[PDB]
Protein backbone atom coordinates (compact mmCIF):
# COMPACT_ATOMS: atom_id res chain seq x y z
CA UNK A 1 0.00 0.00 0.00
CA UNK A 2 2.90 2.27 0.85
CA UNK A 3 4.75 1.49 -2.45
CA UNK A 4 1.96 2.93 -4.52
CA UNK A 5 1.93 6.21 -2.61
CA UNK A 6 5.73 6.59 -3.23
CA UNK A 7 5.05 6.05 -6.94
CA UNK A 8 2.67 8.99 -7.05
CA UNK A 9 5.04 11.66 -5.44
CA UNK A 10 7.84 10.71 -7.77
CA UNK A 11 5.75 11.23 -10.83
CA UNK A 12 5.16 14.90 -10.27
CA UNK A 13 8.84 15.61 -10.04
CA UNK A 14 9.92 13.95 -13.37
CA UNK A 15 7.33 15.51 -15.60
CA UNK A 16 9.21 18.75 -16.49
CA UNK A 17 11.00 17.48 -19.60
CA UNK A 18 11.75 18.39 -23.31
CA UNK A 19 10.79 15.53 -25.73
CA UNK A 20 12.28 13.71 -28.73
CA UNK A 21 12.07 14.18 -32.52
CA UNK A 22 10.72 11.58 -34.73
CA UNK A 23 12.86 10.61 -37.71
CA UNK A 24 13.31 7.85 -40.06
CA UNK A 25 16.67 5.99 -40.39
CA UNK A 26 17.76 5.99 -44.02
CA UNK A 27 20.60 3.57 -43.49
CA UNK A 28 23.14 2.54 -40.71
CA UNK A 29 26.91 3.10 -41.09
CA UNK A 30 29.86 1.56 -39.53
CA UNK A 31 31.30 4.63 -37.97
CA UNK A 32 28.64 3.68 -35.33
CA UNK A 33 26.68 6.51 -36.80
CA UNK A 34 23.22 6.55 -38.49
CA UNK A 35 21.92 8.91 -41.23
CA UNK A 36 18.36 10.06 -40.42
CA UNK A 37 16.00 12.26 -42.29
CA UNK A 38 13.84 14.19 -39.85
CA UNK A 39 10.38 14.85 -41.25
CA UNK A 40 9.95 18.78 -41.31
CA UNK A 41 13.58 19.11 -40.69
CA UNK A 42 16.85 18.06 -42.41
CA UNK A 43 19.05 15.05 -42.29
CA UNK A 44 21.79 14.54 -39.80
CA UNK A 45 24.42 11.94 -38.93
CA UNK A 46 23.92 10.94 -35.31
CA UNK A 47 25.87 8.74 -32.88
CA UNK A 48 24.05 5.62 -31.62
CA UNK A 49 23.24 5.04 -27.92
CA UNK A 50 24.71 2.48 -25.50
CA UNK A 51 21.92 -0.05 -25.27
CA UNK B 1 26.03 21.56 -49.39
CA UNK B 2 29.18 23.31 -50.80
CA UNK B 3 27.83 25.61 -53.49
CA UNK B 4 30.93 26.37 -55.39
CA UNK B 5 34.71 26.29 -55.00
CA UNK B 6 36.45 29.64 -54.73
CA UNK B 7 40.11 28.64 -55.02
CA UNK B 8 41.67 31.68 -53.25
CA UNK B 9 40.95 29.82 -49.96
CA UNK B 10 37.20 30.52 -49.87
CA UNK B 11 34.08 28.73 -51.02
CA UNK B 12 30.32 29.49 -51.37
CA UNK B 13 28.13 27.58 -48.97
CA UNK B 14 24.30 27.58 -48.55
CA UNK B 15 23.20 26.71 -45.05
CA UNK B 16 19.67 25.84 -44.09
CA UNK B 17 20.78 26.34 -40.50
CA UNK B 18 21.73 29.95 -39.94
CA UNK B 19 25.37 30.59 -38.90
CA UNK B 20 28.39 29.71 -41.16
CA UNK B 21 32.01 29.82 -40.03
CA UNK B 22 35.01 29.92 -42.43
CA UNK B 23 37.30 27.21 -41.20
CA UNK B 24 40.48 25.45 -42.00
CA UNK B 25 39.93 21.90 -43.25
CA UNK B 26 40.96 18.82 -41.32
CA UNK B 27 43.80 16.68 -42.70
CA UNK B 28 41.72 13.47 -43.25
CA UNK B 29 39.48 15.12 -45.71
CA UNK B 30 40.94 17.38 -48.36
CA UNK B 31 39.52 19.81 -51.02
CA UNK B 32 40.61 17.34 -53.76
CA UNK B 33 37.68 15.17 -52.62
CA UNK B 34 35.47 18.23 -52.65
CA UNK B 35 33.71 18.84 -55.98
CA UNK B 36 31.28 21.72 -56.64
CA UNK B 37 27.70 21.12 -55.50
CA UNK B 38 28.89 18.38 -52.99
CA UNK B 39 27.24 17.44 -49.71
CA UNK B 40 29.41 17.82 -46.71
CA UNK B 41 28.95 17.73 -42.91
CA UNK B 42 28.63 20.93 -40.96
CA UNK B 43 28.24 21.39 -37.24
CA UNK B 44 25.09 23.16 -36.09
CA UNK B 45 26.80 26.06 -34.36
CA UNK B 46 30.48 26.04 -35.37
CA UNK B 47 29.59 24.88 -38.92
CA UNK B 48 32.86 23.18 -39.79
CA UNK B 49 33.81 20.27 -41.92
CA UNK B 50 34.17 16.90 -40.10
CA UNK B 51 34.04 14.93 -43.21
CA UNK B 52 32.38 14.81 -46.66
CA UNK B 53 29.08 12.72 -46.79
CA UNK B 54 29.69 9.25 -48.16
CA UNK B 55 26.11 8.47 -48.95
CA UNK B 56 25.19 8.79 -52.55
CA UNK B 57 22.03 7.93 -54.45
CA UNK B 58 21.02 5.48 -57.29
CA UNK B 59 22.12 6.28 -60.85
CA UNK B 60 18.91 8.13 -61.87
CA UNK B 61 19.54 7.70 -65.61
CA UNK B 62 17.38 5.66 -68.06
CA UNK B 63 16.98 1.97 -67.73
CA UNK B 64 20.29 0.17 -67.11
CA UNK B 65 21.54 -2.97 -65.72
CA UNK B 66 25.26 -3.52 -65.42
CA UNK B 67 26.52 -7.04 -65.54
CA UNK B 68 29.96 -8.53 -65.21
CA UNK B 69 30.36 -11.82 -67.23
CA UNK B 70 26.90 -13.15 -68.25
CA UNK B 71 26.18 -16.98 -68.31
CA UNK B 72 25.74 -17.57 -72.17
CA UNK B 73 28.17 -18.39 -74.94
CA UNK B 74 28.21 -18.20 -78.77
CA UNK B 75 28.85 -21.96 -79.32
CA UNK B 76 25.10 -22.66 -79.14
CA UNK B 77 24.35 -20.81 -82.35
CA UNK B 78 25.93 -22.19 -85.54
CA UNK B 79 26.20 -21.75 -89.22
CA UNK B 80 26.23 -17.89 -88.65
CA UNK B 81 30.03 -18.07 -88.39
CA UNK B 82 31.19 -15.16 -90.53
CA UNK B 83 29.40 -12.41 -88.59
CA UNK B 84 30.93 -13.81 -85.36
CA UNK B 85 34.45 -13.22 -86.74
CA UNK B 86 33.60 -9.57 -87.52
CA UNK B 87 32.69 -8.54 -83.97
CA UNK B 88 35.61 -10.69 -82.80
CA UNK B 89 38.27 -8.75 -84.70
CA UNK B 90 36.82 -5.37 -83.69
CA UNK B 91 35.98 -5.68 -79.93
CA UNK B 92 37.70 -8.67 -78.38
CA UNK B 93 41.00 -8.64 -80.36
CA UNK B 94 42.68 -5.33 -79.08
CA UNK B 95 42.06 -6.40 -75.47
CA UNK B 96 43.87 -9.62 -76.24
CA UNK B 97 46.69 -7.94 -78.08
CA UNK B 98 48.25 -4.59 -77.27
CA UNK B 99 51.17 -4.70 -79.63
CA UNK B 100 49.19 -5.72 -82.74
CA UNK B 101 47.43 -2.26 -82.40
CA UNK B 102 50.85 -0.58 -81.83
CA UNK B 103 52.35 -1.98 -85.20
CA UNK B 104 49.53 -0.67 -87.25
CA UNK B 105 49.33 2.42 -85.02
CA UNK B 106 45.39 2.59 -85.15
CA UNK B 107 42.35 1.67 -83.20
CA UNK B 108 39.91 -1.15 -84.04
CA UNK B 109 36.48 0.55 -84.77
CA UNK B 110 34.79 2.44 -81.86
Amino acid sequence: LNAKVRLLREELQLLQEQGSYVGEVVRAMDKKKVLVKVHPEGKFVVDVDKN
Amino acid sequence: TLEEIIDDNHAIVSTSVGSEHYVSILSFVDKDLLEPGCSVLLNHKVHAVIGVLMDDTDPLVTVMKVEKAPQETYADIGGLDNQIQEIKESVELPLTHPEYYEEMGIKPPK
